[PDB]
């Protein structure tokens, strides 16, 4: 309902906000390391989750300072060791 | 303070009353087309007895101002030798030697028969592809009169042409460039 | 007709070519140039006694600011 | 030949917080908007962003000083004095230029160890 | 060489080529000729 | 007699009578875009007097034939934007036949070239009458419609390439009247108070820097510091222009094999260090400006030889000129984000430039003496001339009309600058005043007096509230927008102050000579 997650084949995650009146997506943070990202899962609102080609997952979260310069920390890092797919919580 | 400075005189408030072309003919007036403008403009100065002779003065003092003119333009594009002073009379070739050569030197110290004469001018100096220059444009005139001044004393009909001459002024800019290009690439 | 603009070009340089726009200027200027003399002349006309005719002798008396002078009889 | 200097309009009668309208918002800065208290950074921050006031020159040092020399050892201190600092380089109101010397040593203390 | 309120006028400017026509508008001389026949010695 | 204020108001409103003007100052760009594209097709009338009003019995054919002939051959790449223009075109032209109604020339050309959907064709085949296209209830709406083309630039480009050549004004006549084309290129009450109070700035936020030149001979005109603090320029009485790095960089001149300022005589063979002084001498007579183009990378400055010379500083040499008014300039400014320039010079007027051409565009006329400060607004669309008449003029950069006059100064105006928001206007001269005029009303509404001599320059504060007026007098006051509105007043220990510039962080830049 706020930002829009795009999961990059190249890149790791991209988040675009689009405006109602403006109407221009805007990008303002990325993330430095590259991943082969197949998928991805929403947990909340701030932790975006995603895959990979090889099996590694890993979870990102945002800074509260981000411009709804801001390159993507990473808190947890974890590599199954074998092709994982699907991400989801329920 | 302020009030001790002066205004400039408005030219504009002094002006003539009108009570009562050979511009777009392409022609250069000829006695018969002048006659008719003087007489109209003599009306209004109270003029009687319209002659002949003074028509004939007036045209050929065009006919000298518009040589003059092409002279002047003429002489900042070409070269010309100079005879006892002032007088140009070439307006030619290249017949004029380069004067940082010896065998120039002795030429000018110097100074069937008539043709090796004419190859001693016209064949020790210049260039094996002498290029022509391009034909006048609207630059070429304009520069012509800023440089010499001479041709035209009177300011009432220098400037206002002048500006003309401005506002004359076109080059073609990138865009038409590469239609050149493309027209030249098609022929081929 | 005769003389328009050409053969006066010829009378000075045989290899010379003007552009399309500057024959209108030239013309111009001629056309500046007879009313320049012409209202000079007129005003020398009503100088002499208040009027009295548009003379050739006056005339030369005039060119002398244009640095020219007629050929003509004088 | 040309030459550069800078005059002053040591100590130009600005170093001192005399001015009757510093004293009273340094406190609330330095005890209310670091530490415990959430849901306050962004009001705050923003705030900060938009006004210069330039021309102290004591308090930013005292909080990078005191910070990161003093507040090594110790977390939910530095994080936030990072993100004050990074918005004060975000604000284009900030004659930062001659004042290299006196906080990037102690950037360099923050990533040493 | 003397000191006065009033603009010390010439009266003996360059006489730019200049005719009052209508008391607004102006003329170099020339173009404006028959037309201003043509619509004075009709209209009016 | 005396001529009063109330009988000219009353001459103004009486003109307006008999013009009927018996009958709206907005913001918003969207209703003036609108407006703007009613009152450009609003009776567009171009080549509409010089219609081909010829009998020509026999053109439209020879024409229309021409142009399958060289559209359809040897091209294809320029020629998809094109090919359905030719569809039209027989159309209009077979109404056109219809209008002036021929008895064998309009079946002539239909028979010969029926192949260049159907169900139009064959209605134009069935009529041959105006009176039936009236009453067709289609055709007559075709006739007062245009098919509108959405074609680029280029293929424009190519048709404005062949309808200038020999036997093409007919076919213009369809284009100027038929066919419209288009171009596409918890209370928190603590923060409350100090969003109330910090707000409101003495901002004592001067930072003062001075640039000093030392012992030289007496003669300097003007000095101007890059935006980006790169490089220092400065231009001399004697056609000289010099150089300062003022990062110590030691810049190095790069090789360009064509020089202007070296004759190069006939006995030389062309054959293909230092730095913090660097002459560019490429001027005649005196330099009356210089400005830069806001990214270092060139150098504009005007001369007293009538000539504008751009400076490059890539092969540091002396590349473009600028025979332009043929009248000594006396100002010159650059537009912001590098779009165009403008100058004014001794002709009353100021010219309109451009960086692709060597010729003015646009022609400013109307003032009553020599035009000495001119501004871009930071939009680029308006324009301000200042001259020594007491008027302050706006025009446009588009049309070329002046909106406003702004009168009320003693004597000339020395200074202009616009407001970096572009709702303000300031101006001053040599009546020891700094004005405040409004974009919108019109109407002064400040009365500044604090300098006792001619000012020379004024510049804007980033976040328009602070202004800083340099004087001759030796005092560069900076007073507070948003004589009792002063931050503060510097004394001067030096001879003048040259220029004065704002770029950011509040940083003063004053130039003066020692």
């Amino acid at each position: 309902g706020h930002r829009v997650i795009v999961s990059d084949v190249q890149e790791s995650f991209i988040w675009v906000r689009y405006k109602r009146n403006e109407n221009q997506l805007i990008i303002f943070a990325d993330d430095t390391y590259p991943r082969w990202v197949t998928t991805a899962s929403l947990l909340d609102y701030d932790t975006v989750a995603g895959a990979d080609k090889f099996g590694n997952i890993c979870v990102v979260r945002l800074p509260p300072n981000t411009n709804d310069s801001q390159k993507a920390e990473v808190i947890m890092n974890y590599h199954v060791g074998e092709t994982v797919l699907s991400l989801q919580k329920t | 303070k302020f009030d001790h400075r002066f205004q400039p005189q408005n030219p504009l408030s002094g002006a003539q009353q009108f009570v009562a072309l050979c511009s777009h003919t392409m022609m250069l007036p000829t006695r018969g087309q002048l006659e008719g403008r003087m007489i109209v403009t003599a009306y209004e100065h109270g003029l009687d007895n319209v002659t002949e002779e003074a028509v004939s003065a007036v045209v050929y003092a065009v006919e000298n101002h518009l040589k003059d003119i092409l002279t002047s333009v003429v002489s900042r594009r070409k070269a010309y030798r100079l005879r006892d002073g002032h007088f140009k009379y070439a307006f030619g070739s290249n017949v004029t030697p380069q004067p940082y050569l010896k065998n120039s030197v002795v030429a000018y110290n110097n100074l069937d028969d008539a043709e090796q004469q004419a190859a001693l001018l016209l064949a020790c100096s210049g260039d094996t592809l002498p290029a022509s220059l391009p034909p006048v444009n609207m630059y070429d005139l304009f520069e012509a009169l800023q440089v010499h001044r001479e041709v035209i004393p009177t300011h009432t009909v220098y400037a206002l042409n002048i500006e003309r001459i401005i506002t004359k002024l076109w080059h073609p800019n990138h865009e038409e460039l590469q239609q050149d290009k493309v027209h030249r690439q098609r022929l081929a | 007709t005769k003389k328009k603009l050409q053969d006066l070009v010829r009378e000075v340089d045989p290899n010379e070519q003007l552009d399309e726009d500057v024959e209108e200027m030239l013309l111009q200027i001629a056309d500046d140039f007879i009313e320049s003399v012409v209202t000079a002349a007129c005003q020398l006309a009503r100088h002499r006694k208040s009027s009295t005719l548009e003379v050739k002798d006056v005339q030369l008396h005039l060119e002398r600011q244009w640095n020219m002078w007629i050929p003509g009889f004088g | 030949a040309v030459r550069v200097h800078v005059s002053y309009l040591s100590v130009p009668s600005a170093v001192s917080s005399l001015t009757d309208d510093l004293l009273k918002y340094y406190h609330q800065v330095t005890r209310a908007v670091l530490g415990d208290d959430p849901q306050l950074m962004k009001v705050a921050l923003q705030d900060l962003q938009t006004n210069s006031k330039i021309g102290a020159l004591l308090p930013y040092f005292v909080y990078v000083v005191s910070g990161v020399k003093s507040v090594s050892h110790d977390l939910e201190q530095l994080h936030r004095l990072l993100q004050v600092a990074r918005s004060l380089f975000r604000n284009p109101h900030l004659c930062l230029g001659p004042y290299v010397r006196c906080l990037v040593g102690s950037v360099l203390y923050c990533v040493l160890e | 060489c003397h000191y006065s309120g009033h603009h010390p006028q010439p009266a003996s400017f360059c006489t730019f080529g200049s005719r009052q026509i209508g008391r607004g508008y102006y003329v170099f001389d020339s173009r404006w000729n028959r037309l201003r026949c043509a619509l004075n010695l009709m209209v009016e | 007699k005396r001529v009063r204020t109330e009988q000219i108001q009353m001459a103004v409103s009486c003109y307006l009578k008999r013009r009927q003007y018996v009958d709206r100052l907005s913001q918003t760009a969207e209703e003036m875009a609108a407006n703007l594209t009613v009152q450009s097709e609003s009776g567009c009338a171009n080549i509409v007097s010089a219609a081909p009003c010829q009998a020509e019995p026999q053109q439209y054919e020879v024409q229309f034939g021409r142009l399958r002939n060289f559209l359809t051959d040897s091209d294809s790449q320029h020629s998809h934007e094109v090919m359905p223009l030719l569809y039209p075109l027989f159309v209009y032209l077979h109404l056109n036949l219809v209008q002036n109604s021929p008895k064998s020339t309009v079946e002539s050309f239909y028979s010969r070239f029926h192949g260049m959907q159907k169900d139009v064709i064959e209605q134009l085949q069935t009529t041959q009458t105006i009176q039936d296209i009236l009453s067709n209830f289609k055709l007559r709406a075709f006739l007062d419609n245009k098919y509108v083309v959405r074609l680029q630039e280029d293929s424009y480009n190519y048709l404005i390439r062949y309808l200038q050549s020999d036997n093409n004004t007919a076919l213009c006549k369809v284009l100027t009247l038929h066919i419209h084309l288009d171009v596409q290129p918890n209370e928190a009450a603590l923060e409350v108070l100090q969003e109330s109070i910090k707000r409101v700035k003495p901002p004592s936020l001067t930072t003062i820097c001075f640039y000093a030149f030392y012992n030289t001979e007496q003669l300097l005109n003007t000095a101007e510091i890059s935006p980006d603090s790169k490089l220092l320029a400065a231009g001399f009485d004697n056609s000289c222009i010099k150089l300062w790095s003022l990062r110590s960089k030691k810049l190095k001149s790069e090789p360009h094999q064509v020089d202007v300022s070296r004759i190069h005589l006939a006995c030389d063979i062309l054959e293909e260090a230092g730095t913090e002084m660097k002459i560019l001498r490429g001027h005649c007579g005196p330099v009356y400006s210089t400005r830069f183009l806001a990214d270092s990378s060139g150098l504009l400055s005007c001369s007293e030889d009538m000539s504008i010379r751009y400076w490059d500083l890539g092969s540091f040499t002396n590349t473009v000129l600028y025979q332009g008014h043929a009248y000594p300039v006396w100002d010159l400014d650059i537009s912001p984000y590098s779009l165009y320039f403008a100058s004014g010079s001794h002709d009353r007027t100021a010219r309109l430039w451009s960086f692709d051409r060597t010729y003015p565009l646009r022609i400013y006329a109307g003032h009553l003496a020599d035009v000495d400060c001119v501004k871009f607004h930071p939009n680029s669309n308006y324009l301000a001339t200042g001259s020594t008449d007491k008027t302050v003029r706006l025009w446009s950069a588009q049309q070329g009309n002046s909106v406003r006059l702004f009168t009320g100064h003693r004597g000339p105006v020395l200074s202009l600058a616009f407001s970096p928001n572009g709702k303000y206007l300031a101006s001053a001269g040599e009546d020891q005043r700094l004005k405040l005029w409004d974009l919108a009303s019109g109407t002064l509404y400040k009365e500044l007096r604090g300098h006792t001599d001619n000012i020379t320059s004024l510049t804007f504060s980033p976040d328009s509230g602070l202004i800083a007026s340099a004087s001759m007098d030796n005092s560069v006051r900076v007073w507070d927008i948003r004589s009792s509105e002063l931050v503060g007043v510097y004394t001067g220990q030096m001879s003048n102050v040259l220029s004065v510039q704002f770029m950011a962080c509040n940083l003063l830049l004053v130039t003066g000579i020692t």
